[PDB]
């Protein structure tokens, strides 16, 4: 029916905008952990020596908790650029007052970012670098802290978060339904962004029917894991706040710093 | 203020 048919279209282009949006997808990052891809398995990262071998197969751009967290960094910068290519592609964003699209993405990107670094993770450990390392979760667990409880919280939504067993055409109109969430904080006109996350919300439900008929409100479960994402976002800023005081030998990339400052 | 964020919104 033609109200479903236009719910459909919007997830086709979600889906579409997704792929050039993301370069490493559950689907291709799966295969990898899983070894069905015929593709050159990930170096993989257990303890300090592993992580000196591994610099040829990354890109680091001086003690190693320390170059540890700064990859986490350049992982999260490059996220949020393509979070935000991403958010341009869905209807309605662009045309939306540019202090609320701006302040959509300043508390959406990190929600994003974890819902998104589940697909990059098992129980054992995370793809790095386009899936071309894996870093053990052992390996970042034994960090000296506060590093050592960075990561943890992470894998623990992951282990939850990928029972759904979402697949990418579901997470991207999932991630839309969280940039465009009409209760931030200082958001100056809520019921725009109300109306598109109402439609997205409709895709969602529908999507969640179609690729997933032996599942049961999917859709119900995935609202509830909203909460989830945001309670990771407060428990790792004042991770970030403890990291700042207690470290002085490394600043936070500015991009980093933009989004966290005034931030929960 | 969010001068990077403005730009890769802008860009």
């Amino acid at each position: 029916n033609p109200e479903s048919a236009d719910l459909r279209a919007l997830a086709k282009h979600l889906y579409d905008s997704y792929i050039k949006s993301f370069p490493l997808t559950k689907a291709k990052a799966r295969a990898i952990l899983t070894g069905k891809t015929t593709d050159k398995s990930p170096f993989v990262i257990y303890d300090m020596n592993s992580l000196m071998m591994g610099e040829d197969k990354i890109k680091f751009k001086k003690e190693v908790a320390i170059r540890i967290f700064q990859g986490c960094q350049f992982h999260s910068v490059e996220a949020v650029q393509e979070i935000t290519e991403y958010a341009k592609s869905i209807p309605g964003f662009v045309n939306l007052d540019l202090n609320d699209q701006v302040t959509l993405l300043k508390y959406g990107v990190h929600e994003i970012i974890y819902t998104m670094l589940a697909s990059l993770m098992n129980k054992d450990g995370v793809l790095i670098s386009e899936g071309q390392g894996f870093m053990t979760r052992e390996f970042l667990k034994s960090l000296r802290k506060p590093f050592g409880d960075f990561m943890e919280p992470k894998f623990e939504f992951a282990v939850k978060f990928n029972a759904l067993e979402l697949d990418d055409s579901d997470l991207a109109i999932f991630i839309a339904v969280i940039i465009l969430s009409g209760d931030r904080p200082g958001l100056l006109n809520v019921k725009p962004i109300e109306d598109i996350q109402d439609n997205l919300l409709q895709a969602l439900e529908l999507q969640l029917k179609l690729n997933h008929p032996e599942s049961s409100q999917l859709f119900a479960k995935l609202l509830q894991k909203m909460t989830d994402l945001r309670q990771i976002v407060t428990e790792h800023v004042q991770l970030l706040q403890v990291i700042k005081k207690t470290e002085t030998d490394m600043s936070l990339h500015p991009l980093l710093q933009e989004i966290y400052k005034d931030l929960y | 203020r969010h001068k990077i964020l403005h730009r890769l919104l802008q860009e």
